[PDB]
C-alpha cells in the first residue's frame, strides 16, 4: 500500500528504515551493536588495535615514498661500489608498499569485525519460471509480431534475404584471406642461407646451387664499442659470428655446433681482410630455423661399432659424423650428447637418438630418426658439406613422406 | 556537508531511490570459500593496470638491434627490439622491474585463484541448474586466461620463451590435414616470422583482454541477479538468502579484501625474482636448458607431450605425428570440463532447480571423480616439470616417465577409490553424532565398574535417556563441546588486566542475552519454513 | 639427464676445476680440447659462471633460479592459501 | 534399540552408504568393469613403443596381472561360508552368557551354589548371606 | 518449431520474461534526425573491426630498415619499420589497401 506524506513523517527513522528493507522483500532477523556498555573499556581497547594498523599504513606509505625516490636505484655490476644498495632497490619497494596496502587493509577489516553491528538479513528469492501472464503475452506480442510481418507466406523473399545475408557475410569476413598463405609458395628471390622458406629446405641446400658450403663454428664475437670525437659506435666490421673449422680441432668424444657457411660469407684465415662486414650475414644464418648441426667425433671403439643406414653410407667421413641438432619430436634442440653411452637426448621431452645406430630414437615420444648430413673435407682440409639431406629437416607434417 | 542537494539533482534526473534502495539491500551469504572468485576479480585488475604501466616501455618487434642499454653484461649483444625493451623496462626505468614482476604474480595468482574457485564450484555443485550458463562461460575463463599467460611470457623474446613459442609452431604444422597451412597463417610464413610478435602482442593486450573482461562482465551479471548459492543452515531454504546487505558490511568486506590481494602481490613482487630474462639471454634456434618448461599453468600440456608414447601412422605418403594425439587428449578433457554438468545430469537424472549446495561428503561420485582429475592433471603437472623433479630428488629421468605414464591410470583409480570411502566415512561420523550425541570426552565409571563415555544429545530424549535421532539435515553437526561454546572464556580485559566486575557481569549478561535471541530466531525461522511447506 | 645421470650445479666448482671439467670430458660430459674452445674462450665461460654465481638477483629471492616451475609452487602453494587464510579470517564457516 | 527404518534411493540402499537421497551416489558395477577393462588396454597398448628396456615391461605387466585379476574377483565376487566347527571348548550358537561380574556381586547364579568353607574363603562370613540366599 | 523448448529452458533458469517484454514494447519517435546518433555508432563498431584487422599486419616499430617489398619505387630506401609495415599493408596483402582505405573514411 502507498504513504502519504503526513504518516512518512509520523514515522521515526529506524520505522523507515524497516520499511525500506521490507520493500525488497528483506527482513533483519536479529542486528545488535558491539560495545552497548556506556564507556567500555573493550571498546578503547578495539580502538588501539584499528589505530596500530592505520599508524603503519602511514609509515609503510612514507617509507615506501622515501625509498622510491632517494634510494639509489641504477643498476649496478658485480665489484662495483654500492652493489648492495641496488640490489635491495626492488625488495624495499615492495615490503615497504605491502606494509602500507596490508595494514590498511587490515585496519578495514578489523574495524568490521569489531565496530560495524552484526547482523542475520533474510532475503526471499524471485526465481524460476516468469508468472506465466508475462510468458503468455510475451508469445503473443512476439508471435503477433512474426504473423503482422507477413514474411512467413514469402518463401522467395525469405530464401533470397537468407542468401544475402550469408552472402553478405562471407563479403565482410572474405579479406581474412588476406592472412592465407600457400605454405608451398617459395620465399621471394632466389634461395638463401635460411632456405627458401619452405619446409622442405635449410641453408645446407645451397650445395645444389654449386656454392661451396663450410661447416663454420660459432665464435660467440659481440660488437666492439669504438670511441672517437664523434661520439661512440658499437661496430661489427671486422668481426666473424662464423669461422671455418678443421678436421684436427675435436676431440674423440667431442661435439660442436656447427652452421652452414658459404664461402662468400666467410672472413677468416690469412685472407682475412679487417673491413669485411659479414656479421649480418652470418647472423642470418645461424639465426636459420632448421639450420644448426650437431658434429661429433666418435672414439675408434665406438667407431667399431657404429651401424648404419641405407643409403647414408659414406655420409660420415672417418670418425666424425654430423646429424640435424633439430629434434624429430617437436623441434627443440637435440643438445645433450651423452659423451659416454653415445645416446643424444633432447632436453624438451626427453627423446634419446642412439648415435651408434644412425640416431633411430630409442626413448621418449620420438619416432624418427635424426637426418644425417654428408660431410667431407676440401682441397685446404676444412670440413665441407659433401650434400644436402636426404630427409625433410625438423619435427613431421602432414605431407611428408616416411 | 550538503549531500542533500547533490541527492535531490541526481533523483530528480534519474528517479533513481528505488533501485538504489534494491542494491544496498541485497544480500550475500558470507561463508568464506565465497571469496575465492573474488581474488581471481582483484589479480585480474591489477594485471590491467600494471600491464598498461608496461605497454608504456616496450616494443614488440622481431627486428635486430645492437644492445647499448643499462644492464652491461649484454652490451655489443644482437637482439631482437622486444628482448632490448624488457631489459630497459627490469634496469633502465626506475621500479619497472618492481611492476613487471608484479605483472607476473599477478597472472600467476589469477589463474591459480581462478583453478580453486573452479573447485569450488565443482565440489559443492553450484554448476548445477539454473547456474549451467556461469559454468560454461567460466570454463571458457580459465582457457583464455591460460592462452593469455602463454602469449604474455612469450612476449619478451628470450631463450626460454622462443623454446616455447617454437613448440607451439611444431604443434600446429603437424596437424593433419590442415596444420601447415594453419601455421602459415598464424606465423605469416615460417617460423620465426616478421609478425608474429606483432600479433601475439596485440593478441595479447587487447584482444584476449577484451574477451577476458566482457566474459567477466556478464560471469559478474549473472551471478548478481540469479542471486548467490548457499549451504544448508538453521532457516535457509531453496526460496531465500541469509547473509549481509551490500551497505555497510559487505561492500566494506570486499574492499578490504582487495586491498589484502593487492598488498600481497606487492609483497611477492619485491622479495620474490620471477622469470629473470637477463640470465637466458636473446632468443636463438640453436640453443636450448635442461629446465626448459612452460608456466606452471601450461604444465600439463608439457606433461602430456612427455608421457605420450612415439605412435606415428604412416599412410604412406602421409604422416600422422605422435604429437596428435596429445591434442585429441587436450580435446578430450576440455570438453568434458565444459560438458560435465550434462554428463552428471545424464547419469543422475537430477533436473531440479538447485539453490541450496552440498557437502562434498554427501555426493561423493562427484568427489571422487574430482579428486581422480586432481591427481590426473597433478601427475601431469609433475610430468611437465619432472626432470627438475628427477635432478632434485635423485629419481631417475626415465623412471619419472614410466611414474607419469603408469600413474596417469593408477592414481586416479586409487584416488577413487579412497576419496569414496573417505566420502562415507564422514558421512558416517556425522550420523553417529546425530544418533547418540557429541562424545563429550568425559569418562565416568559407574557404581558396577562400567566405564561409560558421557554424551551430549542434540535432540529429545526418551525416558531411559537415549536420544531420539534427529534427521540428517546437509549441514554441519558439531562434533566437539567446544563448537557449542563450553570452552568460552568468561573473564575479561585485556593482557595484563582485567575490567571492573561491574563492567564484566553485564557484559556477560548481554552477550548472554545475544546468544539467546539469535538462536531464537534462528529457531522461528526453521518453524515458519517448515510452515511454509505445509 | 637419462637413467640417473644429471649435469651437476656448478656452485661447487672452482676456476681451476672448471676447467679441468671441460678439459676431461668427466664421465658423460663432452670433452672440449683448447682446439675447439680456445683458452679465452674458457676464461669467458668461467667469467660467466662466477659472475652469475655471485651477483645476486635486483628482483629478490631467485626460488634457486629454477625458473617456471619454482616460481609456480610458491604461488600454487604458499601464495593461495595465505588468501584462503584471509578469506576464512573475513568470511564464516559453516 | 530404536533406529530408522531402511529406505533405497537409485538402488543404493541407505543403510550401505548414507546420504543417498543427498547426492549422487553408485556408479554401477558394469561402469568400473568398462573402466578397468579399457584402462588396462590402454596399459598393455604401452608396450609397443620404441623404448628397449624390459624393467619397464616387468611394471606394465604385473600392474596389468594384478588389475586384471582384480577386475576378475569384481565380476565372479568369490564368496565363502560362514565356519560352523566349535574349536577349543567354544560354546554354539544358541548360547547365552551370563554376568559373572552381577553373580559375583550379587551371590546369585554361577556364584549361587557355594558351600560355606567357599563362602568363608572368599571372606563372607556364611551368616551373613543364610538369609539372603534362596531356599 | 522447437522454440518451446528453447524459451522454456531461458525463461526457467532466468525469469526472463517480463523483463524482455519491457524491452520490445519499448517506443521510439521516429523523426529523421534522431537516426543522426546511429550513424557515429555504426561508423564506430566499422572502425573497431577494421581496426582489428590492421593490427595483424602492422609493426609499430620506429627502426630504420632498409626497405623490400611490393613497392618496387621505394626499394632501397631506408624507412622505420611503421612505414614499412603500412606499405606492406598497401601492397603485399590481398584487399589491405581496401581496408586501410575503408578505415580511415570510417574515422572520417
Ligand atoms: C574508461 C572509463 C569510461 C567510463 C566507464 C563507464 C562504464 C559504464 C558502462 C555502461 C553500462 C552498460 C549497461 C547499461 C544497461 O544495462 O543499461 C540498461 C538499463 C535500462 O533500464 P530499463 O530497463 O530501460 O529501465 C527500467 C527500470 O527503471 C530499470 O531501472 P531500475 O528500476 O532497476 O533502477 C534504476 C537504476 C538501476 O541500476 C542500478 O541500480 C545499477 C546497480 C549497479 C551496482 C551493482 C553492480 O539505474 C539508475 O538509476 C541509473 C542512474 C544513472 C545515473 C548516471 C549519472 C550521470 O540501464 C539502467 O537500468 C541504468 C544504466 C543507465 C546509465 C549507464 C551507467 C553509467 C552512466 C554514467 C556514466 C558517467
Ligand atoms: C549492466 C548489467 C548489470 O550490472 O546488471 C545487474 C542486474 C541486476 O539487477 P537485479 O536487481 O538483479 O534485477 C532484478 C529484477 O527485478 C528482475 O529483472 P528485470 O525484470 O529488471 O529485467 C531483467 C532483464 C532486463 O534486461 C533485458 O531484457 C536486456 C538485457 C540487459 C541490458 C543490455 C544492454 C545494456 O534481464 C534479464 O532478464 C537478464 C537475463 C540474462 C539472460 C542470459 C542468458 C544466458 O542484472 C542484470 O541485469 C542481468 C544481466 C544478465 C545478462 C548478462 C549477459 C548474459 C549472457
Ligand atoms: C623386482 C625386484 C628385484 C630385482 C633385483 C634387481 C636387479 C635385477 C636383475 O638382476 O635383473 C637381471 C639383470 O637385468 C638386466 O640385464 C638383462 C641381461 O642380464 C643383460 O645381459 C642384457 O644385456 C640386458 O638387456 C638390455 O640392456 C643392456 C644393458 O647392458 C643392453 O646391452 C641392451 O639394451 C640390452 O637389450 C637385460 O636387461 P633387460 O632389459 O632385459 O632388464 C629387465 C630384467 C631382465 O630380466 C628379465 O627380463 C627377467 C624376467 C623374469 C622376471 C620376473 O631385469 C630385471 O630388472 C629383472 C628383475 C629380476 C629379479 C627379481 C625377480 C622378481 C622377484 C620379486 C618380484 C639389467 O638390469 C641387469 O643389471 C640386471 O642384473
Ligand atoms: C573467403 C574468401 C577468401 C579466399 C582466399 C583465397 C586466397 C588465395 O588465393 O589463396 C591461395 C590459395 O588458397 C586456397 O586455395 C585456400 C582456400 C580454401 C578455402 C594462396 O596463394 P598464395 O601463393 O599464398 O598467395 C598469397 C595471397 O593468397 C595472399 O592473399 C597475399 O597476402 C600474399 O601472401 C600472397 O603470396
Ligand atoms: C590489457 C591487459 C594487459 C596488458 C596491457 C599486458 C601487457 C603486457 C606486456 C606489454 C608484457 C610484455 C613483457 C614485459 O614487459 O615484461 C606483458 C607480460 C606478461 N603478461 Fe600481460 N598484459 C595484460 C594482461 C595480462 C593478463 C590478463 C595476463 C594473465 C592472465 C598477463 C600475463 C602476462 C605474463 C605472464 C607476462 C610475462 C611477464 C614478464 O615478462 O615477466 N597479462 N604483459
Ligand atoms: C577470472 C575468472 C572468474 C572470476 C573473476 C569469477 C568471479 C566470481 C565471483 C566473484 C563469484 C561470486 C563469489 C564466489 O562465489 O566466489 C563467482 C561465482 C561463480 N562462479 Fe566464477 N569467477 C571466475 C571463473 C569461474 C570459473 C572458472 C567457473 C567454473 C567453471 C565459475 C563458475 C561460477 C559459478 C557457477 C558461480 C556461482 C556460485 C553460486 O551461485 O553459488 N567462475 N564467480
Ligand atoms: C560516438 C558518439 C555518439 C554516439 C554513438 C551517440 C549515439 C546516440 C544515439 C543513438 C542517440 C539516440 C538516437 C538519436 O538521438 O540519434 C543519442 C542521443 C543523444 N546524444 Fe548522442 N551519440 C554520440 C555523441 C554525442 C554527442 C557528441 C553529444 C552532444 C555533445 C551527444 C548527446 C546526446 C544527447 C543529449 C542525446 C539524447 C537525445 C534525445 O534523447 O533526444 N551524443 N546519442
Ligand atoms: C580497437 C580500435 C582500433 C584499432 C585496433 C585501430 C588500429 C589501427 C592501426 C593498426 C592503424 C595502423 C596505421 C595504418 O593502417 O596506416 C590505424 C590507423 C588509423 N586509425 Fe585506427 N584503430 C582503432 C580505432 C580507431 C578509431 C576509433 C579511430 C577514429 C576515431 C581511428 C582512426 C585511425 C586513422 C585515421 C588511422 C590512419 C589510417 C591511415 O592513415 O591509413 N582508429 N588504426
Ligand atoms: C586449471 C588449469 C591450469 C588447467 C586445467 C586443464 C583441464 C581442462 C583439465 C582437465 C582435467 C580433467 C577433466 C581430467 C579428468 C580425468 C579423469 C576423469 C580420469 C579418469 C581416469 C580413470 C581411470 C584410469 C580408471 C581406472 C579404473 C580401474 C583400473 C578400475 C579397477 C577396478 C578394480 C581392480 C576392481 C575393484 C574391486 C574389487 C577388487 C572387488
Ligand atoms: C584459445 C587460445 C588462443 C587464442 C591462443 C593461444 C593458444 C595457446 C595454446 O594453449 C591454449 C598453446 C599454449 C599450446 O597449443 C597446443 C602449445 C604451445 C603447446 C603447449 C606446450 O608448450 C610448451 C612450452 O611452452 C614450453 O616452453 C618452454 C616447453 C614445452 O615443453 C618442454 C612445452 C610443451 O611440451 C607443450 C606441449
Ligand atoms: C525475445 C526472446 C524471447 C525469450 C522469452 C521466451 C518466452 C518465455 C515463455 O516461453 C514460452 O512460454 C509459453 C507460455 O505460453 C510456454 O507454454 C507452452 O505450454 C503452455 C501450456 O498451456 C501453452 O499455453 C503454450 O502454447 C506452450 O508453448 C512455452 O513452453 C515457453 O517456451
Amino acid at each position: 500500500k502507498q504513504y502519504t506524506t503526513q504518516e512518512l513523517n509520523a514515522m521515526s527513522n529506524e520505522d523507515l528504515a524497516r520499511l525500506g528493507t521490507e520493500l525488497d522483500d528483506v527482513t533483519i532477523a536479529y542486528r545488535k551493536e558491539r560495545f552497548p556498555i556506556a564507556n567500555d573499556p573493550a571498546e578503547k581497547r578495539a580502538a588501539r588495535a584499528v589505530t596500530f594498523w592505520l599508524v603503519l599504513g602511514i609509515i609503510g606509505g612514507l617509507g615506501f615514498l622515501a625509498t622510491y625516490i632517494f634510494w639509489p636505484w641504477e643498476y649496478k655490476a658485480h665489484g662495483d661500489e654500492g652493489l648492495l644498495a641496488y640490489t635491495l632497490y626492488t625488495p624495499m619497494l615492495g615490503i615497504t608498499s605491502g606494509l602500507c596496502i596490508l595494514s590498511l587493509g587490515f585496519a578495514v577489516v578489523l574495524y568490521v569485525k569489531k565496530f560495524i553491528p552484526e547482523e542475520i538479513a533474510v532475503q526471499r528469492r524471485h526465481d524460476g519460471p516468469s508468472e506465466e501472464v508475462d510468458r503468455r503475452t510475451i508469445v503473443a506480442l512476439l508471435n503477433d509480431s512474426w504473423q503482422t510481418s507477413t514474411l512467413g507466406r514469402r518463401k522467395l523473399i525469405m530464401g533470397l534475404a537468407g542468401g544475402g545475408a550469408v552472402l553478405a557475410g562471407l563479403t565482410i569476413i572474405a579479406p581474412m584471406g588476406g592472412m592465407i598463405k600457400n605454405p608451398w609458395n617459395p620465399k621471394e628471390g632466389p634461395m638463401d642461407v635460411q632456405g627458401d622458406g619452405t619446409l622442405w629446405t635449410s641453408g645446407w641446400t645451397l650445395v645444389e646451387n654449386d656454392v661451396k658450403v663450410y661447416l663454420g663454428r660459432d665464435t660467440a664475437a659481440i660488437a666492439e664499442s669504438h670511441t672517437d670525437a664523434t661520439g661512440e659506435h658499437w661496430s661489427t666490421t671486422g668481426v666473424s659470428r662464423l669461422v671455418r673449422m678443421r678436421p684436427e680441432d675435436l676431440a674423440a668424444a667431442s661435439m660442436e655446433t656447427v652452421f652452414p657457411l658459404p664461402a662468400e660469407m666467410v672472413n677468416d684465415g690469412a685472407e682475412y681482410d679487417p673491413a669485411k662486414d659479414v656479421y649480418e650475414h652470418q647472423m642470418h644464418s645461424v639465426h636459420g630455423p632448421r639450420n644448426a648441426v650437431m658434429l661429433i667425433r666418435l672414439r675408434t671403439a665406438d667407431a667399431e661399432k657404429v651401424i648404419e643406414r641405407e643409403g647414408q653410407e659414406s655420409f660420415h667421413y672417418g670418425d666424425y659424423y654430423a646429424y640435424s641438432k633439430i629434434c624429430t619430436h617437436i623441434g627443440c634442440p637435440t643438445s645433450l650428447y651423452e659423451a659416454q653411452t653415445n645416446r643424444i637426448l633432447c632436453p624438451c621431452h626427453q627423446s634419446q637418438f642412439d648415435a651408434l645406430h644412425y640416431g633411430k630414437p630409442v626413448f621418449g615420444p620420438a619416432a624418427r630418426a635424426l637426418p644425417q648430413l654428408p660431410i667431407t673435407v676440401d682441397e685446404e682440409g676444412y670440413l665441407i658439406a659433401a650434400g644436402n639431406f636426404i630427409e625433410p629437416l625438423g619435427p613431421a607434417f602432414w605431407e611428408r613422406k616416411s | 556537508m550538503s549531500l542533500a542537494t547533490v541527492g535531490n539533482n541526481l533523483d530528480s534526473r534519474y528517479t533513481m531511490a528505488s533501485g538504489i534502495r534494491r542494491q544496498i539491500n541485497k544480500v550475500f551469504p558470507t561463508h568464506w570459500s565465497f571469496m575465492l572468485g573474488e581474488i581471481a576479480l582483484y589479480s585480474f585488475i591489477v594485471l590491467l593496470l600494471t600491464g598498461v604501466y608496461l605497454t608504456l616501455f616496450f616494443d614488440p618487434s622481431i627486428t635486430k638491434v645492437i644492445y647499448d642499454g643499462g644492464y652491461l653484461p649484454l652490451n655489443g649483444v644482437e637482439m631482437s627490439r622486444a628482448y632490448a625493451t624488457a631489459l630497459d623496462i627490469s634496469f633502465e626505468v626506475r621500479g619497472g622491474l618492481f611492476i613487471r614482476q608484479m605483472h607476473h604474480w599477478a597472472a600467476l595468482l589469477f589463474v591459480v585463484s581462478m583453478l580453486v574457485h573452479m573447485l569450488r564450484i565443482f565440489f559443492t555443485g553450484a554448476f548445477r541448474r539454473p547456474r549451467e550458463a556461469n559454468w560454461i562461460i567460466g570454463v571458457v575463463l580459465i582457457i583464455l586466461g591460460m592462452a593469455e599467460g602463454f602469449m604474455g611470457y612469450s612476449l619478451p623474446d628470450d631463450l626460454l620463451s622462443g623454446v616455447g613459442l617454437r613448440i607451439m609452431s611444431a604443434i600446429i604444422v603437424g596437424l593433419p590435414i590442415i596444420g601447415t597451412w594453419m601455421h602459415w597463417l598464424i606465423f605469416g610464413g615460417d617460423f620465426p616470422s616478421d609478425l608474429m610478435l606483432d600479433r601475439f602482442y596485440i593478441a595479447h593486450v587487447l584482444i584476449i583482454p577484451a574477451i577476458l573482461l566482457g566474459l567477466i562482465a556478464a560471469h559478474l551479471a549473472l551471478v548478481w541477479y540469479q542471486k548467490h548459492t548457499q549451504f544448508p543452515g538453521a532457516g535457509r531454504t531453496e526460496n531465500n538468502v541469509i547473509g549481509i546487505r551490500i551497505m555497510p558490511l559487505f561492500a566494506v568486506k570486499a574492499v578490504a579484501f582487495g586491498l589484502i590481494v593487492f598488498g600481497f602481490l606487492a609483497l611477492l613482487a619485491g622479495v620474490t625474482t620471477i622469470n629473470a630474462i637477463w640470465n637466458l639471454g636473446p632468443y636463438n634456434p640453436s640453443q636450448v636448458s635442461a629446465g626448459s618448461q612452460p608456466d606452471v599453468y601450461m604444465l600439463w600440456t608439457d606433461g602430456a607431450a612427455r608421457v605420450m608414447p612415439a605412435w606415428e601412422l604412416y599412410l604412406g605418403n602421409y604422416t600422422i605425428p605422435a604429437v596428435f594425439w596429445v591434442a585429441v587428449m587436450l580435446g578430450i578433457l576440455v570438453v568434458l570440463l565444459v560438458t560435465y554438468p550434462f554428463i552428471e545430469r545424464k547419469f543422475t537424472g537430477d533436473d531440479a532447480h538447485h539453490n541450496l549446495l552440498q557437502r562434498p561428503r554427501d555426493v561423493p561420485v562427484r568427489t571422487s571423480l574430482g579428486v581422480m582429475a586432481l591427481v590426473f592433471y597433478i601427475l601431469l603437472t609433475v610430468s611437465g616439470g619432472n626432470d627438475v623433479y628427477a635432478m632434485q630428488f635423485h629419481v631417475s629421468l626415465n623412471a619419472m616417465t614410466w611414474i607419469g605414464r603408469i600413474g596417469l591410470i593408477v592414481g586416479p583409480a586409487i584416488a577413487y577409490f579412497i576419496t569414496y570411502r573417505l566420502c562415507i566415512g564422514l558421512q558416517r561420523s556425522d550420523r553417529e553424532v546425530l544418533e547418540h550425541g557429541i562424545e563429550t570426552g568425559i569418562i565416568k565409571q559407574m557404581p558396577n565398574g562400567a566405564f561409560i563415555e558421557v554424551h551430549q544429545p542434540l535432540g529429545p530424549v526418551d525416558d531411559h535417556g537415549h536420544p531420539i535421532p534427529l534427521p540428517y539435515a546437509g549441514a554441519a553437526v558439531p562434533k566437539q563441546m567446544n563448537q557449542l561454546g563450553y570452552a568460552e572464556v568468561e573473564t575479561r580485559g585485556g593482557f595484563f588486566g582485567p575490567d571492573p566486575e561491574d563492567i564484566r557481569a553485564k557484559a556477560k549478561e548481554i552477550e548472554h542475552a545475544n546468544h539467546i535471541e539469535e538462536a531464537n530466531t534462528l529457531r522461528a525461522l526453521n518453524e515458519a519454513n517448515i510452515e511454509r511447506d505445509k | 639427464l637419462s637413467s640417473g645421470k644429471y649435469a651437476p650445479n656448478l656452485d661447487a666448482a672452482n676456476e681451476q676445476e672448471i676447467y679441468q671439467a671441460m678439459l676431461t670430458g668427466p664421465q658423460n660430459m663432452p670433452k672440449f680440447s683448447d682446439r675447439q674452445l680456445s683458452a679465452d674462450e674458457k676464461k669467458d665461460i668461467i667469467a660467466f659462471i662466477k659472475s652469475t654465481k655471485e651477483t645476486p638477483s635486483p628482483g629478490g629471492y631467485s626460488l634457486g633460479s629454477l625458473g617456471p616451475v619454482a616460481e609456480g609452487l610458491f604461488m600454487w602453494v604458499f601464495g593461495i592459501l595465505v588468501l584462503v587464510a584471509a578469506a576464512m579470517w573475513i568470511g564464516s564457516r559453516s | 534399540s530404536h533406529t530408522i527404518e531402511p529406505e533405497i534411493y537409485r538402488g543404493v540402499s541407505t543403510l550401505d552408504e548414507p546420504s543417498a537421497a543427498w547426492g549422487w551416489h553408485g556408479l554401477k558395477r558394469n561402469t568400473i568393469q568398462l573402466a578397468g577393462w579399457i584402462s588396462v588396454l590402454f596399459m598393455l597398448g604401452y608396450n609397443f613403443g620404441n623404448h628397449k628396456g624390459h624393467v619397464e615391461t616387468i611394471w606394465l605387466l604385473v600392474i596389468t596381472a594384478l588389475l586384471v585379476i582384480g577386475l576378475l574377483i569384481h565380476l565372479f565376487e568369490p564368496k565363502l561360508s560362514q565356519v560352523r566347527t566349535i574349536t577349543s571348548r567354544n560354546k554354539p550358537v544358541g548360547h547365552v552368557e551370563p554376568d559373572w561380574t552381577y553373580d559375583q556381586a550379587t551371590l546369585t547364579g554361577t556364584w549361587g551354589n557355594l558351600t560355606d568353607s567357599q563362602l568363608r574363603s572368599v571372606n563372607i562370613e556364611p551368616s551373613r548371606v543364610a538369609h539372603l540366599r534362596a531356599a
